[PDB]
């Protein structure tokens, strides 16, 4: 999701299914590459919990 | 406005990390270096 080699055009902006796995959230927040990392309805100390 | 006690805290961090210092904040000047509480009564001042 994050290091494919090439991303969409935003007209035709890709969709992928994240699913029967463990999601760890700490990894992408504490990235300081992340310019934007803003959620909407979770805090994201709360994504781990 | 007068003021009962008052602490000047100085020190230098990245410019990114300027926001980390308000309070309730998190990520690691926040977490593990400079942590302000959540009531907190005064101001946060930075400079390049």
């Amino acid at each position: 999701v994050f290091n494919a080699t090439r991303f969409a055009s935003v007209y035709a902006w890709n969709r992928k299914r994240i699913s029967n796995c463990v999601a760890d959230y700490s990894v992408l927040y504490n990235s300081a590459s992340f310019s934007t990392f803003k959620c909407y309805g979770v805090s994201p100390t709360k994504l781990n919990d | 406005l007068c003021f009962t006690n008052v602490y000047a805290d100085s020190f230098v961090i990245r410019g990114d990390e300027v926001r980390q210092i308000a309070p309730g904040q998190t990520g690691k000047i926040a977490d593990y270096n400079y942590k302000l509480p959540d009531d907190f009564t005064g101001c946060v001042i930075a400079w390049n």
